[PDB]
């Protein structure tokens, strides 16, 4: 069962750039999707971006999301989502 | 247009209107100054900074002369140096021989420039003056006797105070510096006079008599008394705290600490929680060992999962600590972590950082041209922040306007009114401060998180936001929405994913509550059910630990090495002053303690790893001194439109109103004995 | 870089072989003139617990400079230089016991 | 006139600084700058591998005849890469004048011995060896002077503390005199004195 | 001098060993050195000069060999002026 | 990759659990000079100071509580640190921003920055 | 002293001891400062 959902991405380096694309256009909807999912975006700086995924118990698996175009981190999230 | 002027024959280029002053210090010369103080306007009192230039026949004072162009500033000719003399011999001429017994003595910098600019002997053949001493208030002790004049309290509290109570009194050699009549100078940054004084005149009354300045030994942390994030210098003598003074950083705070941050370290010496605590069969708490109450916890917490087990976070809890606790319910599938604060969960909450901080950063204030205030009382909530704004408004011309109580801010301010229907009125457009906004090249609008503690508040959040995207439409790297946050722990929190506010709570009653620090109040145990099982970990006992089942001392913000995070999202870290007092320890150790004995070690070991994993939880939050943030003002105001809260008709009122709140608002605020003094002092 | 006395790795590596030796060699005398009550087994498991303490260096100069003052301990050790209290300072027979988990450091004090 | 500030010698100057001048011109390999202060001392910088060299030129007589090693000593500060710098004091009797010679090293940098050059300098390169981290190639007989026979660490090092890391105190358990970790009764009293003004501009570092 | 309820006498500091302390156990069968002078009571007991003149010079007697000499300012009438280190007390007259 | 650890003779303990802390010191904001916030200073970390049970001073067990090193740039207490193998913070040096200062400002015209007195 | 006698002070001792160590009027050193940090008081009512 996941209890939150971690995304870390740069703000100027080109690997986050579909995380950030992902953040600019997909995000409002994921959010409405997923009301109460803790979905915390964070800032990272000079390391790859990556998405942690906080299931029950304590048990949090990362994801690099480095050089992912928006639509790969939408799959990304959603299979994370369906688990 | 740099222009080019020399200073002992080397050439510097200085911007048109640079002091000559100014160019010394470019080429590192540091001119001798009583009356100088770059925060304050130039007097030119002193004398002290007359320097000659070459070819001139007349010396001039390097504060307040300009630079002309080719002028050469000889800071060591013999005109130079027997101005100095002559400055300094009629200074110490009659000042009074009190530096065995002057508290300033040792940092004095009328001592410093005497023995390096000053003659080594007194022509003074005559008696010297001798002036009454002033009343001021509990906090400052005057001797005025000692005083030179500088005027540097005058300007202090004219122009970053705003209180215009202390004046000149008199002409000639009588003149006297105080209130002429037997007022009381009460305010924030009343205490930065002392600091502010070249002499001894005015000194500390807390800190009178206790240490001699080469006795003590400096660190530098970080205030926790507010969301402010000023720096501070700890100073210890035998691992005693004996004061605490304000460090420089331009950004947070110039040079000024609130009084409550100056003041308040005698809280840290009465009030401790120096043994770990147990009920007894009577139902008293008594002192035992650490591994009888770890072991009582640890108990429990086995016993009971999911939303039995719950933590509330009290507003001067570390970032370290919160993650360790975080950790240490999520093994027991909890996630109920609840911070004493109250910040709109609906929309995206925590989701995106720029909801819950002041994105225009502290020295953002300087930049804009119209600020609204919301709710909220920042002289008395943060100082600081306040006194940032008192400065953008006498030297940028800023206008202010503020939505509820009418408050004494120290500047001129548009009172709107107090009603929440003004924020419907400015998104409208009806109100005619909506224009002002609109055409305002640099707006700001600050919702302080008091007025969001209210049961409105995800409405008056809406309502800010709107007005918000109302002026983006209008018309980028500019931030308009900004959140004040009051108490320290809040943002940390916030980032590290603690649920803001009681409510989850109060749906949900938990068999075993871990109070970190909460001396709110907010949660009692009559809410709880009756059985509950309560543990408290903190520095001092105020309201959580008398209701506490277990009572793990903890460690203060002087005593531990931490990371606290500002209202602008800036993450600075404390730093060891003194060890913390009789058994107890440090929050996250003791986390990761329990952790051991309960079965489910965390992972972090030292201090180092627990820094890692709040770096894997939030990355910003092991990025020091980096207010960068990032702009997601769109997504957060779409989310919010997709409630639709309506504000209640109760109007804003900032928690505290008058000086009298400010000084005791924490648990170590209420320990200190100088705090209580002040807030007699100001009531009767 | 000047070599102190090895230009190699393998070369300090050598010198060090040749200081085990002498110390190996030596402990038993240094057992019986000092009057130790240890065993020369023991003193000589002390040998080569201070040995693989320096073998993380990976620096040809800072082995010579190391072997260099084993040496002189040895020659201090070969004479009676050293007392008896100066060689069983090796075996920390007073110090009491310092714990290393997490735990026993937690409760003991506030140390890191 | 002037009675407090100290006279000046302004011959011994001038001579000082032509026999530096000298000497630069004579050893030109080894020599990397020469200065006289104004209290009349002259000071020759040598690139570490003239230490034998340049000490023995000195000795021997090309109208140097420095044939008394004063005290040779070092300072360490850290900053430098070369955090050691050892300083040769000589005195020339014939000609009535003392020079000094400074060289620098790092923790494993050896330097060449000069006890073929003066004799007199076996007990100082000891006593800096042991005291600082320096060791001296070629030395007769490098050990300990001044420090205990088991003494672990180099003090005078700005890194070591003054109270040090070990203490001794005799033990009835194992009637011997036994070493423990430092623990002060009174933690000695870190005192900052120095002033926030500056005292000399004529030491005026550039601003940079 | 007064007299701490475990019987010990109380220093002019207010130093006394409470019950539960256990560093009373240093005196058990030796004596607590306490001055029975009173820096307090005694520079209590001082008349408080009557100078007519606004300001006053105190030297603490002796010249040289007192305190540094310190200019008191006595206009307040409510409350006598006391001196930094002597800590004699004067006022002006009525 | 320069190590004198096994050299320096410093007890493993401080070797490893220290964290040494490289800045410049703050201006003692009591005093308007500046000239002791020109070199950078490497500190160690503060430890626990106990009481004496006889007089009551301040006891400690930190042979490295009073050490204090004074160092030209960053870099080379960084490399000192690094070459010591300690582990090693480094806070920025904090330098005052430019201001723009007239004594004529205070006695404009139109403007706030007149002042009363 | 006949001759010229001490100047009479009252703080002066009248009865001069001679040095007292290995008696029980031996002087035995102790701390003159108060207690530093106050720990908070547990309430007496059970809740
Ligand atoms: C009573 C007994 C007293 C024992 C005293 C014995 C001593 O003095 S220990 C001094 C010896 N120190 C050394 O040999 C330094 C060696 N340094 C190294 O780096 C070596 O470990 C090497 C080069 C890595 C070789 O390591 P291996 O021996 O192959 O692994
Ligand atoms: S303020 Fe006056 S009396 Fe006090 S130390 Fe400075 S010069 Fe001396
Ligand atoms: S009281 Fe202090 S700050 Fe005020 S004018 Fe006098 S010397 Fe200056
Ligand atoms: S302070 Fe500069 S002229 Fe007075």
């Amino acid at each position: 069962g996941l209890r939150e959902i971690r995304i870390h991405l740069c703000q100027r380096s080109p690997g986050s750039q579909g995380v950030r694309d992902f953040i600019e256009k997909r995000y409002v909807e994921l959010k409405k999707a997923n009301p109460d999912l803790p979905i915390l975006i964070r800032e990272c700086s000079d390391v790859q971006p990556k998405l942690w995924a906080r299931y029950a118990f304590g048990q949090e698996k990362n994801v690099s999301l480095n050089n992912f175009s928006a639509d790969q981190v939408t799959r990304t999230l959603e299979n994370v989502l369906s688990g | 247009n740099l222009i080019e002027v020399f200073v002992d024959g080397q050439s510097v280029m200085v911007e048109p209107g640079t002091t000559v002053l100014q160019a010394c210090e470019k080429v590192g010369m540091q001119i001798p100054r009583f009356c100088y103080h770059e925060r304050l306007s130039v007097a030119g009192n002193c004398r002290m900074c007359l320097v000659e230039i070459e070819k001139a026949p007349k010396v001039v004072a390097a504060c307040a002369m300009p630079v002309m162009k080719g002028w050469n500033i000889l800071t060591n000719s013999e005109k130079s140096k027997k101005a100095r003399e002559g400055v300094m011999e009629f200074l110490l001429a009659n000042h009074p021989l009190d530096c065995p017994i002057c508290d300033q003595g040792g940092e004095c910098d009328l001592q410093d420039q005497s023995m390096m600019f000053g003659s080594d002997r007194s022509r003074f053949l005559e008696g010297k003056r001798a002036v009454e001493d002033k009343n001021i208030g509990p906090l400052v002790k005057t001797i005025m006797t000692r005083c030179i004049q500088c005027t540097r309290c005058i300007r202090f509290a004219s122009e970053i105070a705003g209180v215009d109570d202390l004046g000149t009194t008199g002409r000639g050699n009588d003149m006297q510096v105080g209130t002429y009549i037997e007022k009381m100078f009460m305010s924030e940054l009343s205490g930065n006079i002392i600091d502010i004084c070249p002499v001894g005149a005015l000194t500390s009354k807390p800190y009178a008599f206790t240490a001699r300045p080469w006795e003590t030994r400096k660190t530098e942390s970080i205030d926790v008394m507010d969301a402010v994030g000023s720096n501070i210098v700890v100073s210890t003598r035998t691992g005693e705290v004996m004061r605490i003074l304000p460090r420089m950083h331009e950004d947070i705070n110039e040079e000024w600490i609130s009084d409550k941050t100056r003041f308040a370290y005698d809280g840290l010496k009465r009030q401790r929680l120096t043994q770990p605590m147990i009920r007894n069969e009577k139902g008293l708490l008594t002192y035992t060992t650490w591994e009888d109450a770890l072991s009582r916890v640890a108990g429990m917490l086995q016993s009971f999962q999911g939303n039995d087990v719950a933590a509330i976070a009290g507003g001067l809890v570390d970032a370290e600590a919160l993650v360790a606790l975080k950790d240490l319910l999520n093994r027991v599938d909890s996630d109920s972590l609840c911070t004493e604060e109250v910040f709109p969960t609906a929309g995206a909450g925590t989701d995106l950082r720029s909801n819950y901080l002041l994105n225009t950063t502290i020295a953002g204030v300087e930049e804009a041209d119209v600020i609204l205030l919301v709710g909220t009382n920042p002289r008395f909530e943060a100082p600081l922040f306040n006194a940032r704004i008192r400065k953008s408004w006498l030297h940028n011309d800023l206008k202010v306007a503020l939505i509820g109580s009418p408050v004494d801010l120290t500047y001129r301010y548009d009172h709107l009114g107090d009603s929440p229907k003004i924020l419907q009125d400015i998104a409208s457009g009806n109100h005619p401060f909506s224009q002002i906004l609109k055409e305002a090249k640099k707006p700001m609008v600050v919702l302080g998180s008091s007025a969001l503690q209210r049961s409105d508040g995800t409405a008056i959040l809406a309502a800010v936001s709107n007005i918000a995207q109302n002026i983006r439409l209008s018309s980028g790297d500019w931030k308009v929405m900004n959140i004040l946050h009051r108490i320290a722990s809040q943002v940390a929190a916030l980032d590290l994913g603690y649920k803001p506010g009681v409510e989850a709570i109060r749906k949900n009653p938990p068999k075993v509550l871990f109070l970190l620090g909460a001396d709110g109040g907010c949660i009692t145990r009559q809410d709880l059910p009756k059985d509950c099982f309560i543990i408290y970990q903190g520095h001092h006992g105020d309201v959580g630990a008398p209701m506490a089942d277990v009572i793990l001392p903890g460690a203060a913000y002087t005593e531990k090495s931490a990371t606290y995070v500002n209202t602008e999202g800036r993450a600075q870290q404390t730093k060891v002053a003194v060890t913390p007092p009789g058994l107890a320890r440090e929050d996250w150790k003791i986390i990761r303690a329990l952790s051991e004995i309960a079965g489910m070690t965390l992972p972090y070991d030292t201090l180092d790893q627990v820094r890692s994993r709040l770096e894997e939880v939030s990355p910003n939050l092991v990025r020091y001194d980096d207010v960068e943030g990032a702009n997601y003002f769109q997504q957060a105001n779409e989310l919010s439109k997709l409630v639709n809260q309506q504000l209640l008709a109760d109007p804003l009122v900032p928690p505290q109103l008058t000086i009298k709140d400010f000084y005791m608002t924490d648990s170590i605020s209420r320990a200190s004995q100088t705090m209580a003094k002040c807030v007699k002092a100001v009531t009767e | 870089v000047k070599p102190i006395f090895s230009r190699d790795m393998n070369e300090a590596k050598r010198r060090v072989r040749e200081l085990y030796r002498a110390w190996y060699r030596e402990v038993p005398n240094t057992v019986h003139l000092f009057q130790l009550d240890i065993s020369v087994k023991q003193g000589r498991d002390k040998v080569r617990e201070m040995f693989m303490k320096n073998a993380h260096v990976t620096d040809p100069r800072v082995v010579d400079l190391l072997v260099i003052k084993g040496k002189m301990e040895l020659e201090e050790t070969i004479n009676v230089w050293k007392q008896r209290t100066h060689i069983m300072r090796f075996f920390h027979e007073t110090e009491a016991p310092r714990p290393t988990d997490f735990l026993s450091k937690f409760y003991v004090g506030h140390d890191p | 006139t002037r009675p407090t500030i100290r006279p000046r010698n302004d011959v011994v100057h001038k001579q000082l600084s032509a026999f530096g001048q000298y000497v630069a011109e004579i050893l030109p390999k080894y020599v990397q700058q020469v200065q006289v202060s104004c209290f009349n001392e002259l000071e020759i910088f040598i690139h570490p591998d003239g230490v034998i060299p340049v000490l023995t030129f000195l000795r021997d007589h090309t109208n140097a005849q420095f044939k008394s090693l004063a005290d040779l000593t070092a300072v360490d500060v850290p900053t430098r890469q070369n955090r050691f710098e050892i300083v040769y004091n000589l005195l020339s009797l014939r000609f009535n004048s003392r020079i000094r010679v400074k060289t620098y090293t790092d923790e494993l940098t050896p330097i060449e011995s000069s006890v073929t050059v003066y004799k007199a300098a076996n007990w100082y390169e000891r006593e800096i060896w042991d005291m600082f981290g320096v060791f001296f190639a070629n030395h007769p007989d490098l050990r300990r002077i001044l420090t205990d026979y088991g003494f672990e660490g180099h003090p005078f090092r700005k890194d070591f503390p003054l109270s040090g890391y070990v203490e001794l105190r005799y033990d009835d358990e194992v009637k011997r005199v036994v070493a423990e970790p430092v623990e002060l009764a009174q933690e000695f009293r870190k005192f900052d004195l120095n002033s926030p003004w500056e005292a000399f501009p004529a030491y005026r570092q550039p601003p940079e | 001098v007064r007299t701490s309820p475990t019987g010990e006498k109380v220093t002019h500091t207010g130093q006394a060993y409470d019950d539960g302390d256990y560093r009373r156990v240093r005196f058990s069968d030796r004596q607590k050195e306490v001055n029975e002078n009173f820096a307090i009571d005694l520079i209590a007991e001082q008349p408080v000069s009557e100078v007519g003149s606004r300001v006053i010079s105190c030297d603490g007697g002796g010249g040289a060999l007192g305190h540094p000499r310190v200019y008191i300012n006595l206009d307040k009438e409510t409350k006598t002026g006391t001196c930094g280190y002597c800590g004699l007390q004067f006022r002006q007259p009525h | 990759k320069l190590d004198i650890t096994t050299l320096t003779g410093v007890p493993e303990e401080h070797i490893k659990t220290r964290k040494v802390r490289i800045f410049v010191p703050a201006r003692n904001n009591m005093q308007s000079g500046v000239n002791n916030t020109k070199k950078w200073k490497m500190e160690f970390d503060t430890r626990e100071r106990w009481e004496n049970p006889l007089m009551g001073w301040s006891s400690t067990a930190d042979p490295l509580s009073n050490l204090v090193l004074t160092f030209s740039t960053k870099e080379d207490a960084v490399a000192f640190a690094e070459k010591n193998g300690w582990s090693f913070d480094v806070e920025e040096r904090k330098v005052p921003k430019p201001k723009s200062k007239s004594y004529g400002a205070n006695f404009s015209w139109n403007k706030r920055t007149r002042v009363s007195t | 002293p006949t001759t010229k006698p001490p100047t009479a002070r009252k703080y002066i001792w009248t009865n001069h001891k001679f040095n007292v160590s290995g008696t029980p009027q031996q002087y035995v050193p102790y701390s003159t400062t108060r207690k530093k940090i106050q720990e908070w008081v547990p309430p007496s009512t059970p809740y």
